């Protein structure tokens, strides 16, 4: 019964805030959690569970899997990396931005690669952001003064619940008073998603020709529309047209973008061809894409390792004083597929579920350590598992929302009496390295 | 007969990875095929029932349902995570992300056959299914 | 959620598993935990095994009550004729002082007493009950909508009569039954004399099986001619007569109506998704083919 | 005056149910606020109404047209 | 009992059909559910306090099934036909046997509201504007239909009588009228029309007023009920233009509020809206029964917030003193 207000809900790009905890008289059991959905409501049951793991857990040659104390973990870490030839540490989604910063400074000592879940999901769109740039905005923009909203290849009802109440649609924002009566919401997508229920509009577009609709939608606004194709990828040209003059005429708007365009053909060419109808769009309107980033600190490891070396992800870490970063050469997935690695760490992420299974077959050839609070596959499939606090219920700090608008999450539960966090687990890694002077 | 497909979200999906990884509720909401009523009828597919999906990267054997999220005729889907990725194709055209949504796809009416449980896919795809 | 003991009597259990498997799974999908009951037999059946010895009756019957009276929890049931036996023997020994201490003198061989403490309910009773899952919250469960499909209900005799002895209220023209089966999307059919039995109560099925398949093809040319695609029932003996009765219909008369029978668990399980692998239909002696082919 | 009920089992706690309600938006939305009742409010993930007694609600299907994967059923009839 | 007074309420598709059965007298008081329009002119008339309104904004957007927008208590109705007399927009009918009949107008025992249409055939030019800006479906314009959208009714140019040079005078082909029972005296079409060629009169006169500072935003309820479209959402205006005044998120257009109600009705919030109705405009003298229905429909109504729960299930409004 002591509530507790201003908590973070450390799962989607929303990075919410308005949660409620009534923790229990003891301070290690939460009652009733308040405002947020029902994917961080079960984060947090299971962040406040009594039977979860406490020490770390080695492979014996039987198969099984026994604990052992921190400090032999460290020890075997330790060891381990700096025996190695081109260590790959991958995650990073869910971890704390100080958790984000040690984990550069460990693979700064032992000198093998460093990844986050960009690649696979959001870097393709990086990649363009190179190329063109990232005409963006924070969120309060948008809920205070959006006209029109666009959700290519999104799905904001599945994805990220809570983004539609908070801070594009349903909102009374500054001058956006009426509310969702005067916003015009319009979806693309294959499907007829619950985010197209939603909506106002809806083009079902063919999955895969969203270039080619983007081709469209950029000569109507350069003017001459009238040299479109009867229809366009399934879309008909007089709708082309319609949604074209909406957009003209917004007042200021907005286009979130998501694994529609980021995972089909043309990866990143899709996403640049989106910031150049945006940068189009600015000549006459207020047009901002934005990034429909999926974990909380998904942009931490962007920011961090942007102050650091440079570079957002993809980090050629081997040569000791310059880094490198190629994605099609350094990533995660074609190292794995070339064999390039000689380990594979797992903090903050499921690599044994989420990636290809050809990359998963690849990579378990080699050591395996994972770092997780809690089971999964990647800790099913490991040789120790070490294990760590939770960020925004055991442990608290700095997260980066969708628009890299760092939120400070707090602390709502004691972690189980043993159990440290990443950033006092990956110092020490880093401290016993030095001491093994390498 | 090709007919492409794609790999997304749910919050069922998102509700079950979060109860864990391992718990019935992961396997109720993941193994999941959402195809059009169409294709299901042409296909020959009972509803409910498991089915074969085979593409060039791999096989796995998935329920087969009908989605509220309308798929027009030619789609599939599978909402992500173990099964969708025993089938999910590596090529990445060198930008590191693999072909998520969007590769061909073949589908067979295969009932009486068992569905696959997540630590048997993965164990099993390494070698470690002591099970 | 609520937690009910689960009797699960002998036919379902050992000849229709689906129906068993989706009873737990349907439940938990709504708000009912169904735990298994330790050691429970046979309900004493209560025409071939009342029709013998009323005692012994009431002896087994006051057993399969305490197993759960142990357990500390409340029956839920699936059979209309486990509900005579066993609700009606705990109705009878929480008021009958003599027939109470000749139970327990009986039970006392075995070291075993009967309090009367619980209650019994069926679990389509607890579907329609308002505070347990009601007809809303089965609408809500409902994932596939099983439109499109004429359904035939066979409310059972056990259940609802005597209406002196019940409180399920009207046994003329019941339609809280009909109710369920249209939550699940699925329109219910009237047919005549609905409320028959369906021949095989009190033995007859095994005394006299001619005179209890004429009984039962009485109902299934009423059922036939409104024009149903399947019966629903909330008994295990009802649906063993419905179905192994068509087959021993088609071979001893020349009559062929080829009439899906279900329990409403397993309709339930469908209209909540569940796979007719799942729910073992092909354990069944007519065909649900053309009914599947139909809800899906 | 009417009822609104909210099927628990598909509700994912969007919230959209609770920012869009007319009522609701009453208290901080009003120059000089009327009334301060709420109907909605997410309380463990899902849409609890708040409004037992039906007092507040006017009908208005604001709530029913703004939950993406319809799970609010309004009744126009007297409970 | 007795059996034969048999009291049904039946939802034939869109109609609503409330029935009293005899052996061989029947009365059906019928309301069409697409043309109702929520207001409660029929709820404040009934004599015998039988019709109560329900989920106004949900029934006129689609949004609710198992209602419509009047609830109408079958077994207190008097079959009298006063709510089929005094609703502005004909959405209820009586039919004693099987036929549209009235017998308190066969007596003369009520007046009836005077609409007042006509439209001078000798000014109007077939012009498409009345039947386009009409809120409801009341403008049957009987006219041939040129190349335009059609084959020729008679060709181009046989729109103009020509003599092939000069036109001869006048054209007017064809004719067109105002349903008079479906009219509900917007005004659209007269404050509108190019020849000024429509003579249509308001029956009900008052004044009603929107404090805009009290509405919630996203609560368009009020602009999707309204059947004469007066209201709107003012438009934001554009950047360079707002000069320090923000916007305002409601008002009406009193050249075409007809002092229906169904604003008033549907609002949600607590007294947004004002209205109140002055005089009522009939043909047919009157009747005590009539003074009786003017002293009910010309009280001032608000909308109100927290109405009490014995009556849960519809609306009741706030008495402005
Ligand atoms: N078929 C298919 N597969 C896909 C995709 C697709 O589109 N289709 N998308 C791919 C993409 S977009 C990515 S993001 C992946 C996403 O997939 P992942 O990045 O793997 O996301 P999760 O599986 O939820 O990882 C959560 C794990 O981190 C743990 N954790 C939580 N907080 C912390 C912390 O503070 N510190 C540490 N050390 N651990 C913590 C959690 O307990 C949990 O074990 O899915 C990918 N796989
Ligand atoms: N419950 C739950 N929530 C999550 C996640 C989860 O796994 N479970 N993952 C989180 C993370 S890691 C991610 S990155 C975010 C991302 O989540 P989102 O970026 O919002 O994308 P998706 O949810 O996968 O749905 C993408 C939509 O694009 C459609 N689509 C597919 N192909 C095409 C195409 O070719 N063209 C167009 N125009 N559309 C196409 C898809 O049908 C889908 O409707 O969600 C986060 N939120
Ligand atoms: S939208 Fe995401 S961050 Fe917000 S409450 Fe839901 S899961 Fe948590
Ligand atoms: S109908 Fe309108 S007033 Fe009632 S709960 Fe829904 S949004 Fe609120
Ligand atoms: S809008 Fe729908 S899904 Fe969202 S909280 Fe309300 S009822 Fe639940
Ligand atoms: S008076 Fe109004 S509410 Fe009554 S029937 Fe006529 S249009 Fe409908
Ligand atoms: S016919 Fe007369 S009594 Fe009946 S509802 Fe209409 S006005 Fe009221
Ligand atoms: S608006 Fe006037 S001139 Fe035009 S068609 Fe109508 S009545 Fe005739
Ligand atoms: S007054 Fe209004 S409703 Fe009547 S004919 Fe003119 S525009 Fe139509
Ligand atoms: S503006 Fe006039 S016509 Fe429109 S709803 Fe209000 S009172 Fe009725
Ligand atoms: S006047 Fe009523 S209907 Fe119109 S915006 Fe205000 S509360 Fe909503
Ligand atoms: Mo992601």
């Amino acid at each position: 019964p002591k509530v507790i207000e201003n908590v973070g809900c450390p799962y989607c790009g929303c990075s919410c805030d308005d949660v409620r905890i009534t923790v229990s008289d003891d301070g290690k059991d939460i009652l009733e959690v308040e405002n947020v959905c029902a994917i961080g409501t079960e984060i947090f049951k299971h962040g406040c569970s009594k039977d979860r793991i406490r020490l770390p857990r080695m492979r014996q040659p039987d198969g099984s899997m026994k604990d052992i104390s921190y400090e032999e973990a460290i020890d075997w870490t330790a060891r381990h990396l700096l025996k190695a030839k081109k260590p790959l540490m991958y995650g990073f989604g869910s971890t704390n931005c100080e958790g984000q910063a040690a984990a550069a400074r460990v693979m700064e000592i032992a000198g093998g690669m460093l990844d986050n879940c960009a690649t696979i999901c959001h870097g393709p769109s990086f990649l363009a952001i190179f190329d063109n740039g990232y005409p963006s905005c924070t969120l309060g923009e948008v809920k205070n003064r959006a006209d029109v909203i666009v959700y290519w290849g999104s799905n904001p009802a599945h994805a990220h619940p809570r983004h539609m109440s908070r801070y594009s649609i349903f909102p009374r924002g500054f001058f956006t008073g009426k509310g969702q009566k005067k916003r015009t919401v319009i979806v693309i997508d294959p499907r007829f998603t619950d985010t197209a229920n939603v909506a106002d509009y809806h083009l079902q577009v063919k999955q895969g020709h969203d270039y080619e609709l983007f081709n469209a939608f950029r000569m109507v606004i350069h003017g001459h529309g009238k040299d479109l194709p009867d229809e366009v990828a399934g879309i008909k040209k007089e709708t082309i047209l319609e949604v074209a003059e909406i957009m003209k005429n917004a007042r200021f708007g907005t286009t979130f973008f998501g694994m529609g365009l980021t995972h089909t053909d043309g990866r990143n060419h899709n996403i640049d061809i989106a910031i150049s109808l945006t940068r189009d769009l600015n000549k006459i309107s207020k047009w901002t894409i934005m990034a429909m980033r999926g974990h909380y600190n998904i942009a931490g490891p962007g920011v961090v390792w942007s102050w650091t070396f440079g570079f957002p992800y993809c980090l050629d870490l081997t040569k000791q004083n310059h880094a490198h970063m190629n994605p099609g050469e350094t990533s995660s997935v074609d190292m794995a597929m070339r064999d390039e690695v000689d380990m594979f760490i797992n903090i903050g992420t499921d690599a044994a579920a989420h990636f290809p299974i050809p990359a998963v077959k690849q990579l378990k050839k080699h050591p395996w350590v994972t770092i997780d609070p809690s089971i999964n596959m990647a800790s099913e499939i490991s040789d120790l598992h070490i294990p760590v606090c939770i960020c925004g219920v055991d442990v608290g700090g700095i997260v980066y929302r969708m628009d890299n608008v760092p939120i400070q999450f707090r602390k709502v539960i004691e972690p189980p009496e043993g159990v440290m966090d990443d950033e006092t687990l990956l110092n020490k890694i880093a401290d016993r390295m030095e001491e093994l002077k390498a | 007969k090709t007919l492409n497909m794609i790999t997304q979200r749910a919050v069922e999906e998102g509700i079950a990875m979060e109860i864990g990884k391992t718990s019935r509720q992961y396997f109720d909401a993941c193994s999941i095929i959402e195809m059009n009523e169409q294709d299901m009828k042409e296909l020959g597919i009972m509803k409910n029932t498991n089915v074969r999906v085979k593409s060039e990267s791999g096989e796995v054997v998935v329920k087969a349902v009908v989605g509220r999220q309308t798929c027009y005729p030619g789609l599939c889907h599978i909402r992500q995570g173990v099964w969708a990725n025993q089938v999910v194709p590596p090529r990445t055209q060198s930008t590191g992300a693999p072909q998520y949504s969007g590769f061909p796809v073949t589908v067979e009416p295969v009932p009486n056959e068992r569905l696959k449980t997540a630590l048997e896919l993965v164990q099993g795809a390494v070698g470690m299914w002591k099970g | 959620m609520h937690e009910y003991a689960f009797f699960l009597g002998c036919i379902a259990p050992n000849r229709y598993p689906g129906c068993e498997a989706s009873a737990i799974k349907t439940s938990e999908k709504v708000g009912i935990k169904l735990l298994p009951l330790k050691g429970a037999s046979c309900c004493p059946a209560p025409g071939a095994f009342g029709s013998i010895d009323l005692n012994v009756w009431y002896a087994m019957a006051a057993r399969n009550l305490v197993l759960a009276e142990e357990m500390k929890k409340d029956i839920a049931l699936i059979c209309n004729g486990c509900y005579k036996s066993i609700w009606e023997v705990n109705h009878i020994l929480k008021h009958n002082d003599e027939l109470r201490d000749n139970v327990n003198e009986v039970l006392a061989e075995i070291d075993m007493q009967f309090k009367g403490t619980i209650d019994v309910w069926h679990l389509a009773e607890l579907y329609y009950d308002d505070k347990v899952c009601g007809v809303q919250k089965i609408k809500d469960s409902v994932t596939t909508p099983l439109s499109g499909a004429k359904v035939a209900a066979h409310y059972g005799c056990h259940l609802m009569k005597p209406k002196k002895e019940r409180h399920f209220g009207d046994t003329e023209n019941p339609m809280w039954f009909e109710e369920l089966i249209g939550a699940l999307g699925a329109e219910p059919i009237q047919y005549r004399n609905k409320m028959q039995c369906c021949g095989a109560g009190g033995g007859v099925r095994g005394y006299d099986i001619v005179h209890a398949l004429d009984i039962t093809n009485e109902k299934l040319i009423n059922i036939q001619e409104a024009g149903a695609d399947a019966i629903t029932e909330l008994c295990p003996f009802c649906q063993l007569q419905f179905d192994r009765g068509q087959i021993e219909i088609k071979e001893k008369f020349g009559d062929v109506y080829n009439i899906p029978v279900l329990h409403y668990n397993e309709l339930l399980g469908l209209a909540q998704g569940m796979s007719p692998q799942d729910l073992a239909l092909d354990l069944h002696a007519i065909d649900c083919t053309p009914f599947l082919q139909k809800v899906l | 005056a009417f009822a609104v009920h909210v099927n628990m089992e598909r509700c994912t706690g969007c919230n959209n149910c609770v920012v869009a309600c007319p009522v609701n938006a009453l208290e901080l939305n009003t120059v000089n606020p009327s009334s301060t009742d709420k109907i909605y409010k997410v309380i463990n993930g899902d849409a609890v109404i708040l409004d037992v007694k039906h007092e507040l609600c006017a009908g208005c299907g604001i709530c029913v047209d703004a939950c993406p994967y319809d799970v609010i059923q309004l009744s126009g009839q007297p409970p | 009992s007795t059996l034969f007074p048999k009291y049904s309420k039946t939802t034939d598709g869109s109609k609503v059909i409330m029935e009293q059965r005899l052996l061989q007298q029947v009365n059906n008081l019928i309301l069409d559910n697409d043309i109702c329009t929520g207001c409660g002119i029929c709820s404040e008339v009934c004599p015998e306090e039988a019709i109560s309104v329900g989920a106004v904004g949900g029934v006129r957007r689609g949004l609710v099934d198992d209602a419509a927008s009047i609830h109408v208590d079958e077994t207190k109705c008097s079959y009298c036909g006063v709510c089929v007399i005094m609703c502005p927009f004909s959405a209820l009918a009586l039919k004693v046997d099987g036929e549209e009949r009235l017998p308190i107008l066969e007596k003369e025992g009520f007046p009836t509201y005077d609409k007042g249409t006509a439209i001078d055939q000798d000014k109007c030019v077939r012009c498409n504007i009345c039947d386009d800006v009409c809120p409801r479906d009341a403008i049957d314009r009987d006219v041939p239909l040129f190349e335009g959208e059609d084959k020729e009714g008679l060709a181009k140019g046989q729109a103009v009588e020509l003599k092939i040079r000069t036109v001869v005078g006048q054209k007017k082909l064809g004719n067109v009228n105002i349903i008079d029972e479906d009219c509900c005296t917007c005004r659209w079409c007269a404050i509108n029309c190019p020849t000024e060629a429509i003579t249509v009169n308001k029956i009900f006169e008052g004044e009603i007023t929107f404090h805009a500072e009290k509405c919630p935003g996203g609560c368009s309820t009020c602009v999707d009920v309204c059947p004469a479209n007066a209201i709107y959402l003012p438009t934001p205006k554009p950047a360079k233009d707002m000069k320090g005044q923000i916007e305002a998120k409601i008002a009406v257009n009193k050249d075409f509020c007809i002092l229906c109600g169904a604003c008033v009705n549907a609002c949600p919030g607590e007294d947004i809206i004002y209205l109140r109705r002055d005089s009522v405009k009939i043909k047919g003298k009157e009747t005590d029964l009539f003074k009786k229905i003017k002293e009910k429909l010309f009280t001032p109504r608000t909308s109100k917030v927290k109405e009490q729960p014995s009556l849960a299930g519809s609306v009741e409004l706030k008495a402005v003193s």
